[PDB]
RNA sequence: UUUGCU
RNA sequence: AGAGAAAUCAAG
């Protein structure tokens, strides 16, 4: 570790990226995932009172509690109501301009919106087959369940498929025709159906030692979910203390500019938040959208279209899956909660058939910019006059105060509104730098005045598989993307230009002897194109090129092979050119 | 879409990997080499676009330029451009009104 | 009532007197989008002449009396009520400005007047694209893009949506059904109105406390953590054989062959040893592929799971308990400082041959340079020989793993130096696989030649001594399981050249810039915490240093190294601020050595790393 | 299923 | 036997 610790040429902040092992597999999760989930579950239970009382806490449905009951010591997993409705208002009046942007976007993008964008969700499990299909599967189906049994048509709009939802869940049966097969629903049944998330492992998640799972909600409940993230973007993007969605190279590079008077303390705190998902209450994240759509003038049925996912998801089911593991001194059974003792034997009472009911905290990857935004609500307050910035569960906040005891009171001011609005920053994780000047968020190192951004995930340097052109283009791209975002220097990126032509050029058998090379050194068929064995013709400052096109201007393809190669008549068949080596493969 | 990345290097080096619509251009065995199959779109292994490439019907030149035309406008601008050294570190409105006026 | 910034003077005095504003709902909206559609038309109407006559006429705002003389001067005749508001002489088109929240809404509407639809947002209908010019779309854009954000600046947005497009409609509704549903789980209705006075209370907090010295990872106890990366690392070897393909190399090494057990491990029987010959004899004779024998149930776990699951039915004799689980504990090995060591021995050929670029601009030459200064650097050096070795092995194996097999594959690993000479690092036998989902681990026998053989290092290697025209090699045979994603991710390790190379890049940079001229033949001191007699080293050495440690991190790359560099950033940051003289502050209960030091259980890299840093100082003053 | 990325 | 880490593969 002393080696990535350099005291005279860089600093350790430039080594932060020896400090990824990236290039190395991505841990996979393995077996069940019963255990992570009623893990998951079950920490918002504990964390709600000082002392853990499961018991209690499960038959509180709203997780509103009084600031006596806020662990300013541990987790917390409730929220103080006044404290949300208070912040929500100073955030309101703070941002004016971008909640007006998001009127505008109300009154007229939403009502555009088509559910067909439905279809790019992750797999998505049918209530009708019972089992985890393809989002477009899964969309069709449903909207033909719908077609069937309301007897209309679903408009295009997004707007028209929610009203649709709504509709059928006020049918005491509903029917499912389907090539042949009826299923049938009461309403509880579909109810349950619609409120049921299902859980699977996070695979391929780095820099974590524990795997954890995410949770996917029904096609049913979707078109809201989507509707509301679509509007929580709107908003975070106008916001200057939001990291996310957008590029982090401003956000960072903003605040690492601002100074000071040389006289006044000023700190950088950098953190994370333990347990982000596991503590947050959708009925906070409903309060605060009440109240941005109220103080904004928007009509009821717009608040009622916003509240409804959140209600829905506080009557969530998540699945167990497979269940707890059991040993019989060597021998081994999967088998679901509640049939033996266990750790989790004070949820049994909220198993549903292989389900298990909760209310209070969340699951990874459903709310992603909505708790977002309630973890930026929480930091408009008189006291708190610093600059923060914000990404899901990542943050940086830079304080400039008069006098340290002044900046350790904001600092504390700051973990405790984020306790006061349901988020605990990890106390081992939080580490605040006096004077500021080094700090880390988002995997961007800054120190000074330089930000060294450092990828998440190395670009996989090799071709997408869709054939010759395309995979060049598209990796040039990669490279191009990466370079110019500041994750990989001009020497960087030169050495990925070589490992990517490198791979590039054995994926498409033109490296060493093969049938291809074969085949072109019997009939003399000469090299021109980079698939084919060319020596490379982009360059640094040529990835943005095409091939032909860049081959063309230097002379190194000629007219004959240009209208051999660029032929439509070829039987063969982004902004590659259609040449015949533009083919497809066949499974 | 992470499986056609992995699929890749399998996928090409297949018997018959590139599946092409039937033609008779392409010859059925070329000095020795068996390009096509003849069961059904058939398939062709790899070599036939590069046997395209030297042995292939060309197209009309005003074809290939007005292919290329969008790309090679990319490319004249970047080599016509000039790179520095390198360092290390009221009147619409106006004329509206009086014409409505005259 | 005043006049907003974006429209002229003279245009808002017209408009006040052309229509009753004050009678009208909203009536300074509805100037202020009349005003909005006359700027659009005088932009559109700005210099353009047809014929020494202006090309657009405008009827806007214009007397009846004179709009009718024009159009009769013009041969043509409207309504009073469908009076276009311009009128192209140069097509001799009237046109009627809109605007419209969305384009899609717009319809053509009667015949009398083409509709230049428009959006709040700048842009135009499709069809407005080709009736106005370049010019004129930018500056009606630019326009509209002011007047927008006069609209959010001033909170009129309902106002002028309803101006323009309408009046919103009932779009959404529940009924009482669902209502009842969804207040099941929740103490407050649809829109949740809790009758609670706003305001933030002032809880009691705890005290931040300094961070004053670094703190201290926790080195376990217990046996020596044992190889266990897939193929081996800086004791690898290979025999040259003379060139050709693979199956003549192979079967040069098959015919002059006696290979003997030296050393048995009782995970790996040395009886395996015949499921390799046998392979290799197979892929001699042509065929890769090769039909099952006796030895091979015992090589890749034939009918093992049933053989488990009966043996532990017949002993089964208890009742069920949680099943808990426990990570066997392991110190650090004293073969990682060996394997350091070696792994930057330097070698004869350069084992990283990578095509140039084309150098176009003299950025393109400074890149260039730089890469093959690196190249250089790190080219002769035994850990690019390893990453060569592991690339082809990973490559050959997951090329067989695409579909499903009863019979034993044989994937060897073979290198062509550049005089031609095969290089025969060993084999990858893969048993029968029938991989179903991706992840599945396929059986594997790897044999792997060997330079030097510890008992403590590959305890469930069996070494056996091969013998090709007189010289002597060992050859180790080990029975894995590996996963089919992580023979894909080695088969481009060739990425761990990245992280060095950034490094090099950047000093050799720092340095330019400080000179403001680049000296690519530069290697400075970097001075760092070593053992105590050397206080630092040239730049190239501990690029050499980084790349071997980097690969060894990739190869042992598992949950415990990321949660130990996920949790070690941190601590690098505040080292880094405390040898500034910035002080570290921290919350109430706070040791990010406790988050570091949960993931120190078994991986011999992670201990290196770990005793690294403990042996830096941890006080600065 | 025939085998050549320093 | 083995890979591995909180529990899966070692066929179905
Ligand atoms: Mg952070």
């Amino acid at each position: 570790m002393n080696l990535f610790t350099p005291r005279s040429e860089i600093n350790p902040t430039t080594t932060q990226e020896l400090l990824y092992a990236y290039t190395g597999p991505a841990p996979v999760a393995y077996g069940t995932r019963t255990r992570a989930v009623l893990e998951n579950i079950i920490r918002p239970y504990q964390y709600f009172y000082k002392e853990p009382n499961v018991q209690r806490a499960l038959d509180i449905k709203t997780g509103c509690k009084e600031p006596e009951d806020i662990n300013v010591e541990g987790p917390s997993s409730g929220f103080h109501t006044a404290s949300v409705l208070k912040l929500a208002d100073n955030f309101f009046r703070k941002y004016r301009p971008a909640m007006e942007k998001l009127k505008y976007w109300i009154l007229v993008k939403l009502p555009k919106l088509k559910y067909a964008e439905l279809s790019k969700g992750r797999q998505t499990y049918s209530f009708i087959h019972k089992r985890n299909l393809p989002a477009p599967i899964a969309l069709e189906e449903t909207v033909e369940f719908l077609e069937q049994n309301l007897r209309r048509k679903i408009g295009p709009t997004l707007l028209s498929y929610c009203q649709a939802i709504a509709d059928v869940m006020e049918l005491d049966e509903t029917t499912y025709e389907g090539a042949t097969y009826t299923i049938k629903f009461s309403r509880e049944e579909l109810w349950d159906q619609m409120r049921t998330l299902n859980t699977m492992w996070k695979h391929l998640e780095r820099g974590r030692l524990n795997r954890r799972t995410i949770a996917t909600p029904s096609m049913l409940i979707r078109g809201f979910v989507k509707i509301v993230e679509d509007a929580a973007k709107e908003i975070l993007e106008n916001v200057p203390t939001s990291g996310v969605p957008v590029g982090g190279e401003e956000k960072l590079a903003k605040l690492a500019s601002k100074q000071t008077f040389h006289t006044a303390v000023t700190g950088e705190l950098s953190g994370d938040q333990e347990k982000f998902n596991e503590c947050l209450d959708p009925d906070a994240m409903r309060l605060m959208w009440t109240v941005f759509l109220r103080k904004l003038g928007c009509p009821d049925w717009i608040m009622e279209l916003f509240n409804i996912p959140f209600m829905v998801f506080k009557s969530k089911l998540a699945d167990m899956g497979e269940g707890l593991v059991y040993t019989k001194g060597k021998l081994t059974d999967r088998k679901p909660l509640g049939e033996m003792p266990s750790e989790f034997d004070d949820l049994v009472r909220n198993v549903v058939g292989n389900s298990i009911s909760c209310r209070l905290g969340m699951f990874m990857g459903m709310y992603n910019l909505t708790s977002t935004l309630l973890a930026l609500i929480s930091i408009e307050r008189e006291e708190l006059t610093g600059s923060h910035v914000e990404s899901s569960d990542d943050f940086i906040h830079f304080f400039n105060c008069k006098t340290h005891e002044e900046m350790f009171k904001q600092a504390e001011t700051l973990r405790l509104t984020l306790k006061l609005v349901g988020i605990n920053m990890s106390p081992s994780k939080c580490i605040l730098i006096s004077p500021a000047g080094i700090g880390e968020f988002n995997s961007k190192f800054h120190h000074r005045d330089f930000v060294g951004n450092v990828a998440t995930e190395l670009p996989a340097l090799v071709p997408n598989g869709t054939n010759p052109m395309t995979d060049l283009a598209m990796g040039l791209n990669v490279i191009k993307h990466s370079v110019n975002t500041g994750q990989m220097n001009l020497c960087t990126g030169a050495l990925a230009m070589r490992i990517f032509n490198h791979a590039y050029k054995y994926a498409y058998m033109a490296l060493g002897v093969t049938r291809r090379t074969r085949f072109m050194e019997e009939n003399a068929i000469t090299p021109l194109l980079t698939n084919q064995g060319a020596s490379p013709v982009h360059s640094f400052s040529t990835m943005h090129l095409d091939e032909v096109a860049l081959r063309r201007h230097l002379g190194l393809l000629d007219e004959e092979t240009l209208r051999r190669i660029l032929n439509p008549n070829n039987p063969v068949t982004d902004y590659s050119v259609p040449s015949c080596f533009k083919y497809t493969l066949s499974r | 879409d992470h499986a056609p990345q992995m699929r890749l290097v399998y996928s090409v080096r297949k018997p018959w990997p590139i599946s092409m619509t039937p033609s008779k251009e392409i010859p059925l065995v070329f000095n020795g080499t068996k390009l096509k199959d003849t069961i059904l779109r058939t398939r062709a292994n790899i070599v036939v676009p590069d046997y395209w490439s030297k042995y292939g019907s060309q197209t009309s030149l005003e074809v290939v330029n007005a292919i290329l035309y969008a790309e090679d406008l990319k490319v004249q601008r970047f080599f016509s451009t000039e790179w520095g050294e390198i360092r290390y570190g009221t009147d619409n409105i106006k004329a509206t009104i009086d014409s409505q006026r005259d | 009532t005043d006049r907003p910034d974006h429209i002229d003077s003279r245009v808002w005095e017209l408009s006040e007197t052309q229509e009753d504003w004050i009678t009208q709902v909203h009536g300074h909206v509805r100037r202020v989008v009349e005003c909005w559609k006359y700027t659009i038309c005088c932009l559109i109407s700005n210099m353009h002449t047809h014929r020494g006559a202006p090309q657009y006429d405008v009827f806007k705002w214009q007397d009846r009396s004179t709009i009718e003389w024009i159009c009769s001067k013009k041969k043509v005749q409207y309504p009073e009520r469908d009076t276009p508001d311009l009128y192209d002489n140069e097509r001799a088109v009237a046109y009627k400005v809109l605007l419209v929240s969305d384009l899609s809404d717009h319809s053509p509407t009667s015949g009398i007047y083409h509709d230049l639809a428009f959006n709040l947002e700048g842009e135009a209908e499709e069809s407005c694209a080709l009736v106005l010019r370049g010019s004129q779309l930018q500056d009606i854009k630019g326009f509209l893009c002011r007047a927008l954000e006069w609209v959010v600046s001033n909170n009129l947005t309902q106002e002028v949506v309803e101006t323009i497009s309408g009046e919103a409609k009932l779009q959404f509704s529940v009924g009482t059904t669902f209502r009842t549903l969804l207040k099941r789980d929740t103490d407050w209705d649809v829109i949740p109105t809790p009758r609670v006075e706003p305001n933030v209370p002032r809880i009691e907090g705890r005290r931040w406390t300094q961070m004053k010295k670094l703190p201290l990872l926790k080195e376990k106890e217990g046996p020596p953590s044992p190889w266990r990366a897939l193929l081996l690392g800086a004791d690898s070897e290979y025999i040259v054989c003379p060139p050709g393909t693979d199956q003549e190399a192979i079967s040069w090494i098959h015919s002059q062959s006696e290979i003997e057990c030296i050393r048995e491990s009782k995970s790996t029987p040395a009886s395996v040893i015949t499921c390799l010959t046998s392979s290799l004899q197979s892929f001699a004779e042509g065929n890769p592929v090769r039909s099952r024998i006796h030895e091979d149930i015992i090589a890749f776990g034939i009918n093992k799971k049933q053989e488990k699951k009966q043996s532990a039915s017949s002993s089964a004799s208890g009742e069920w308990k949680r099943a808990e689980y426990q990570v066997e504990e392991m110190s650090l090995p004293p073969w990682v400082e060996e394997e350091m060591v070696l792994l930057r021995s330097d070698q004869e050929d350069n084992w990283i041959e990578l095509e140039k670029n084309a150098i176009y601009t003299e950025v393109d030459g400074v890149a260039e340079g730089l890469v093959d200064k690196y190249i250089e650097i790190v080219g002769r050096t035994k850990v690019a020989s390893v990453i060569e070795k592991w690339q082809i092995a990973a490559t050959r194996t997951f090329s067989q793993l695409h579909t499903d097999r009863s019979r034993i594959t044989a994937c060897p690993i073979i290198t062509r130096d550049p005089s031609g000479n095969c290089q025969f690092w060993g084999m990858v036998l893969l048993g029968p696989h029938h991989v179903k989902r991706d992840t599945d681990n396929a059986p594997l026998l790897i044999a792997e030649i060997m330079g030097e053989d510890t008992e403590e290092k590959y305890p469930k290697h069996s070494v056996f001594s091969l013998k090709v025209e007189g010289k002597q090699f060992l050859l180790s045979l080990k029975i894995t399981s590996f996963s089919r994603n992580k023979l894909y991710t080695f088969s481009n390790i060739r990425r761990v050249l990245i992280q060095p190379a950034s490094i090099y890049s950047q000093v050799v940079l720092s340095r330019a810039a400080e000179n403001n001229s680049l000296n690519l033949e530069v290697n400075p001191e970097i001075q760092l915490y070593l053992e105590g007699a050397q206080r630092g080293m040239t730049l190239y050495q501990w690029v050499r240093m980084i790349l071997c440690l980097e690969f060894l991190m990739a190869i042992y790359n598992n949950p415990q190294m990321e949660g130990f560099l996920a949790n070690m950033r941190r601590l690098h940051m505040s080292r880094h601020a405390m040898m500034e003289r910035r002080q570290v502050f921290l919350p109430f209960g706070s040791r990010p050595e406790d988050k570091v030091n949960e993931c120190i259980i078994n991986n011999p890299i992670v201990a290196y790393l770990a005793k690294g840093w403990n042996s830096m100082p941890n006080v600065y003053y």
